């Protein structure tokens, strides 16, 4: 299975049989595959190299994009970065270091609080670092994060679903937008508004278009009720999500198969009320047919999480205020990576 | 936890 | 009911709509709203009840990956100049691997 993939990386790109040899299969996802490979350098040693195969049916401007994100934002403050780049005709496989890392579910239950608080922080660097370029990222989760615990080396990857700001350093990410564009009635109004009721006036309203670009379960609120101006907000979302499952020690944490029910489960979580009132806030209506109260993130992390033993015996209160920051329904007011680095919940650190 | 089938351009 | 199209949303729901009223809402019905659930064992979500595609060349809905990519059409845009673009980006990027010569069969 893995050797026919391999066979067929080697013929699709045959200049890679000329510098890599192909190990392992170690990534498959929607719109690339990833294998372990060793190159020679030409003035260093043997080096572990992982290499990107992009699906064949990406846009050349699209596979430019996550090239250029690369290479003008990757390379530093744990941003990956590109070593080179090859292509035969649609084939394009990006060579990048390899970091080996932990699977996030497998050392879920083992980091110790303090590991938890370095893990955050430089998930910070990693988005104030594209932030700065106006790259929204659109993909945080563990699988885009990677994480060497013993070498203390973090990188984020993935710019394959990235966008851009209006702001944005990153040219070709100008011709993918965060800024959505729409498509292309007797009355405008109806009377079913913010009620329970539907008409022939509402049902036949044409559709918003939104950006939605992503993962189930780390979207954002403005993502799942179709703002069409979506921010970097949304990556800080993400961020919270991840610090989420760290602290409940539940991963996947939410489970949804479609956008309204991701929608439903964090108003279970941050409480109907909070949302439906930020959500005005961004010109969305949203009725529950049941009003659900904010949770205690405290409460709710200590008892998915259970008994403490170190440093999760006294988790500081810091802790919960910087994941209800993080975790603000309102993408106005949400902290921005930059903040999030001056939190006190990193305080006597780097 | 996949990306889902669809992204922008 | 459904032959006028106008009635009440069976319960529980969530209904979402753009308060410009230029859009059609969107609903979510199911059977039971989201239970925080925290007697399964961790690390499992508190609310766990348990080679198709687009081209963005072609601009094309597929069914079958491999079929598509073989296709005349995926194939005369995979060989044309469209990816002068990332084909300008590699070229600042900097070759640092030893390259082999091809290897020859001997006898
Ligand atoms: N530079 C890298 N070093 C080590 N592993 C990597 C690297 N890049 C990707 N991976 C592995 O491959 C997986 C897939 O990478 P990613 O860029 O997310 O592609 P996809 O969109 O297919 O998931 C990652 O979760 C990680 O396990
Ligand atoms: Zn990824
Ligand atoms: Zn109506
Ligand atoms: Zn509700
Ligand atoms: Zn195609």
């Amino acid at each position: 299975g893995v050797k026919k993939d391999i066979e067929k990386l080697y013929e699709a790109v045959p200049q890679l049989s000329n510098v890599f040899k192909i190990e392992d299969k170690i990534g498959e996802g929607t719109f690339s595959s990833v294998y372990l490979a060793t190159a020679q350098l030409q003035v260093g040693p043997e080096e572990k190299i992982a290499l990107k195969h992009l699906i064949p049916t990406s846009h050349p401007i699209r596979i430019a994009a996550e090239l250029q994100c690369l290479t003008v934002a990757g390379g530093q403050d744990n941003v990956m970065g590109v070593k080179y780049c090859f292509r035969k005709n649609d084939h394009v496989v990006i060579a990048m270091p390899y970091l080996e890392h932990e699977s996030f579910l497998d050392i879920l239950n083992s980091l110790s609080f303090q590991e938890v608080r370095e893990y955050m922080l430089n998930l910070f660097k990693a988005l104030k670092r594209i932030h700065q370029f106006g790259i929204v990222h659109r993909d945080v989760k563990p699988s885009n994060f990677l994480y060497n615990r013993r070498l203390k080396k973090y990188a984020l990857v993935d710019f394959g679903l990235a966008q851009g700001t209006h702001d944005t350093k990153i040219e070709l990410l100008k011709f993918v937008q965060s800024e959505a564009q729409q498509e292309r009635p007797a009355s405008l109004t109806c009377d079913c508004y913010a009620t329970d009721k539907v008409c022939s006036i509402c049902l036949s309203r044409r559709q918003q278009v939104a950006p939605r670009a992503g993962t189930p379960g780390f979207r954002a609120p403005e993502v799942l009720t179709k703002c069409p101006n979506q921010t970097t907000a949304i990556d800080m979302w993400s961020a919270g999500v991840i610090f989420l499952s760290l602290l409940s020690g539940r991963y996947p944490f939410y489970k949804a198969s479609d956008d309204l029910t991701a929608l439903a489960q964090i108003m279970t979580i941050r409480g109907s009320r909070e949302t439906i009132q930020a959500a005005k806030t961004f010109g969305k209506s949203i009725l529950c047919s049941k009003e659900v109260p904010a949770q205690d993130l405290r409460k709710l992390c200590e008892r998915l999480r259970g008994a403490g033993a170190g440093g999760w015996n006294e988790v500081p209160d810091e802790a919960y205020d910087l994941l209800d920051k993080l975790l603000d329904l309102n993408p106005a007011s949400r902290i921005t990576a930059e903040e999030a680095l001056l939190h006190p919940f990193f305080k006597d650190m780097s | 936890l996949t990306a889902s089938p669809g992204r922008d351009l | 009911g459904p032959g006028t199209r106008t009635g009440r949303l069976k319960k529980p729901f969530v209904k979402v709509e753009d308060m410009s009223q230029l859009y059609r809402p969107f609903y979510l019905q199911l059977t039971n709203m989201p239970f925080i659930n925290y007697s399964i064992q961790k690390p499992c979500s508190p609310f766990d009840v348990d080679k198709k595609g687009y081209c963005e060349c072609c601009l094309q809905k597929y069914e079958d990956l491999e079929t598509h990519l073989l296709s005349e059409q995926h194939r005369n845009f995979a060989q044309s100049n469209q990816y002068q673009v990332v084909d300008d980006i590699v070229s600042k990027l900097v070759f640092d691997f030893v390259e082999y010569e091809k290897d020859t069969p001997k006898k």
